């Protein structure tokens, strides 16, 4: 019982650790992207 | 564009004229048909060459004074080499990101 209810949020939290460090990429290549072609012409 | 091809076919017609000239003086020293024809031919196709050579050299003699066309769009070619790198850029932040989704997945 509280046994897989621990399990579960070990999971849970590995599973936002992967999902915050997917996004640190994603709002770097945003960033990137929009301040490079903000220096056009 | 058009000048290139009309002096590729002169020299040509040149080459051309050389060769029938010859073939006629031949075909009528041989032996004694149609040598006069060729002989005519040859002679008006010589007198074609010159005349094309003469007008290409009586060209409008563009500048001839210094380096003309001065610039060939290095601007352009800077800014299109800056867009493929952009390109580049985004397609290996893009690996990089799905790279790090499949191992999330």
């Amino acid at each position: 019982e509280r046994r897989e209810i621990v399990e579960v949020n070990k999971k849970l939290k590995q599973k936002n650790q992967q999902l915050k460090q997917i996004m640190d990429q994603l709002r770097n290549l945003i960033w990137d992207i929009n301040a490079m072609l903000a220096m056009r012409n | 564009n058009e000048r290139l091809r009309a002096l590729e076919d002169i020299e040509r017609e040149i080459g051309a004229i050389l060769q029938n000239a010859g073939t006629a003086i031949l075909e009528l020293s041989k032996e004694k048909r149609l040598l006069d024809r060729q002989a005519a031919a040859f002679t008006t196709s010589v007198q074609h060459v010159e005349a094309e050579l003469s007008a290409q050299i009586r060209y409008l003699t563009q500048v001839a004074t210094g380096q003309p066309h001065e610039g060939s769009s290095y601007s352009s070619r800077k800014d299109c080499q800056m867009a493929l790198k952009r390109v580049d850029y985004a397609r290996l932040k893009i690996s990089d990101v799905a790279r790090t989704c499949e191992q999330m997945l």
